[PDB]
């Protein structure tokens, strides 16, 4: 049908306000929910409907700053929320030592990303601390963990690391050569990229891999033309109407971005079928509450609302800003980020 | 739902 | 011990054993963002979890508290980490924890934290004896669960349990020849055992795949496997493959087959073959067949491939 723009604006506004007891499982990643909402409003050019200053303070209260004795550097970055009970402190005083308080790579990523979207200049971000924290998360094989205490490691976090380094315009946060090696090793026999070596290639990991390389500005250098052609073939084969994440799996709205954005970075999204993709995405639109779902006649959520919108953006939907396919922010925001980086170099 | 974390 | 939905459940704020602890509340400051509303019971468990966490109390009561915190939110990675700290400090029976996590995962098979927890346990115990069967059960409710397959590959590689996997793969492919995860497992097993350099193995595999393709010709997974194990050797180096596929075209045609042929023809052009301009024309003919009638949704893609072939071989 048609794109219910205002309905989605309200949907995102609601997400920023209060969530029902049944979303408790997102408690530790509330910052990524905020990102979906803010970046989503940004994409719809409606950031005006929120108080950028309040949200900026909230985000800064999530930053894990180094302590007086700088003994917790390997644990700096951003928290997903205040679930640990640390007193509200919008990156003012130093860090109040806590046995289990550390950052989470996906939160440091969405956190910085949110700050940039809200117009903040990142002056209150302890860049060196975050980078030190990032470095500590990388494993021998080049991939990353999410927290210093330990977690699973895969392509998802390689992408987070890349985004962080890119936004802080400093790649000392990772051993790029090893990360690139991990990305190459994840390529499957079917030519898509998997979460790790030997695993089933997947639209999500293929996006994370390709986008990371583009952020590093090494796509061409890492993959040969023949290789890129094979990857392109795998990616464009994901379109059924909407896109699925793996061969023989049902389509899901969010892949219109994961795969679509990858195709965009590979310069062949232009050859996909726009109409069927757009029609599928809209068929998952919740005309009553707003937002999008993974499947039609299914309940909407912040993740699919945001990616469905970004998916539409890839085809320049009337009313939606163009999304930067590798950074996962509006081109406008990526532009402001360029000015920011430039401004720093003085 | 799609749990990515 | 005391279940969260038991008639006699008592808030921690009313338990004598917890009187000495001061609960620590969560505070999102003056203007909270994406704030989740919590029931009295929920907030009560976590207000005490924060207290115990903040003091790094390695107690038996804290251990029991994590069980509740986990029931309320199994996705809280910090809770799982602390529980692991406690498992060590209190030297708890890990075989018992295995039963616990086994039940937790069955109820939440798509949670990252629970699979990570089980992996740490198996590493601690250096015992993979229950793994393959447990995973097979999970794969029974969802044969494509990415977490399950990832865990299965880790177990097999870490403890070298390759002996029966190829047979397991054969069984699952019979249940659903379209399961892309199983085809990936097959390649995982083979390339990590015999490898594909043994012409006898390659032949067995190519023949096996063609048999599967004949059963269900429209299966991207089967075709991707076939092309995957041959693309690096050089598709044009197998003259009988080209004609066997051309023979299938009559009845068993599908966009995957046409695409394969196009890829064969391209390899030939890439290797200065004989009748170059003739081969190129055979390819272009197929590219258009795909665009115009066999894989129309990718119409612009196939034509883009065609233009690429012409400007590269003329
Ligand atoms: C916050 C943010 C924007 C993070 C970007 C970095 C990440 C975490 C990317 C994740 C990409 C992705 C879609 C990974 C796959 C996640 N799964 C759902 C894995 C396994 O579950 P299945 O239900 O089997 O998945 P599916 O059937 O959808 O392939
Ligand atoms: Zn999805």
């Amino acid at each position: 049908l048609d794109f219910l723009r205002d309905r989605h604006v309200r949907f995102f506004q609601r997400c920023l306000q209060v969530l029902p007891e049944r979303y408790s499982s997102l408690e530790t990643s509330r910052l990524t929910i905020a990102f979906f909402a803010l970046s989503g409003l940004d994409m719809l050019d409606s950031l005006d409907v929120v108080n950028k200053d309040d949200i900026i303070e909230w985000i800064y209260s999530l930053q894990v700053l180094p302590t007086e004795d700088r003994s917790n550097l390997d644990r700096c970055g951003f928290r997903g929320s205040s679930y640990l009970g640390i007193p509200f402190n919008p990156s003012k005083n130093p860090g109040t030592a806590h046995p289990y308080d550390s950052g989470h790579i996906a939160m440091t990523y969405t956190g910085l990303s949110c700050l940039i979207i809200l117009g903040d200049d990142l002056s209150r971000v302890d860049k060196e601390a975050c980078l030190a924290g990032l470095r500590a998360l990388q494993l021998e094989d080049g991939s990353f963990c999410a927290v210093p205490e330990g977690s699973e490691n895969d392509m998802r976090f390689v992408y987070c690391a890349s985004c962080i380094c890119y936004m802080l315009n400093n790649w000392s946060g990772m051993d790029m050569k090893k990360a690139i090696s991990y990305i190459r090793r994840s390529m499957s026999y079917d030519n898509g990229l998997a979460q790790g070596a030997g695993l089933e290639s997947h639209g999500g990991s293929t996006f994370c891999g390709i986008a990371s390389l583009c952020l590093m500005g090494k796509l061409e250098e890492v993959f040969s033309e023949k290789e890129l052609n094979r990857i392109k073939r795998w990616c464009i084969m994901r379109q059924q109407n909407g896109y699925h994440g793996r061969p023989n799996k049902p389509v899901d709205t969010c892949y219109s971005f994961w795969v679509g954005a990858t195709l965009k970075l590979l310069k062949i999204f232009q050859y996909t079928n726009f109409e069927k993709n757009r029609n599928y995405i809209l068929s998952t639109q919740d005309r009553l509450v707003g937002g999008f779902a993974k499947w039609p006649d299914s309940h909407p959520d912040a993740l699919h609302a945001y990616f469905g919108i970004c998916g539409l953006s890839l085809m320049e939907e009337s009313g939606i800003c163009k999304v930067h396919p590798a950074l996962n922010v509006s081109t406008r925001t990526s532009e402001r980020l360029r000015d920011l980086h430039q401004s720093w170099k003085t | 739902k799609c749990v990515i974390l | 011990f005391l279940s969260l939905d038991s008639p006699t459940y008592v808030l921690y704020r009313d338990r004598a054993e917890w009187a000495d602890i001061d609960p620590v509340p969560q505070n999102d400051g003056p203007s909270p963002v994406v704030q989740i509303i919590y029931s009295e019971k929920f907030r009560d468990v976590y207000d005490y979890f924060r207290a115990v966490l903040q003091r790094d109390e390695r107690s038996e009561r804290a251990f029991k508290l994590t069980r509740d915190a986990i029931e309320l939110n199994a996705a809280n990675y910090t809770v799982w980490h602390f529980r692991r700290v406690l498992l060590r400090s209190l030297q708890k029976d890990l075989q018992e924890e295995m039963n616990y996590i086994i039940a937790i995962i069955e109820e939440q098979p798509k949670n990252y934290q629970v699979w990570h927890h089980r992996r740490v346990l198996v590493e601690w115990l250096k015992d993979p004896s229950q793994e393959l069967e447990f995973i097979a059960d999970i794969l029974n409710q969802d044969a494509k669960n990415y977490h399950a397959w990832q865990h299965r590959q880790w177990v097999i590689q870490e403890f070298r349990l390759w002996d029966n996997e190829l047979q397991y793969v054969d069984q699952l492919l019979k249940e659903d020849v379209r399961n892309n995860s199983v085809w990936n497992q097959r390649h995982f097993v083979i390339s990590n055992t015999t490898g594909y350099s043994d012409r006898a193995v390659l032949e067995r595999e190519v023949q096996y795949t063609l048999e599967m393709i004949k059963l269900v010709p429209h299966n991207e997974s089967a075709w991707n496997y076939l092309k995957g194990i041959l693309q690096d050797r050089g598709l044009s180096r197998y003259p009988n493959l080209l004609n066997q596929l051309l023979d299938l075209q009559p009845s068993h045609s599908s966009p995957y087959l046409i695409a394969f042929l196009v890829d064969i023809y391209e390899d030939m052009l890439e290797n200065q073959c004989d009748n170059k301009e003739d081969i190129l024309n055979k390819a272009l003919e197929l590219c258009e067949i795909l665009a115009k009638e066999k894989d129309t949704i990718r119409k612009e893609y196939w034509r883009y491939i065609g233009r690429s072939l012409q400007s590269k071989h003329s």
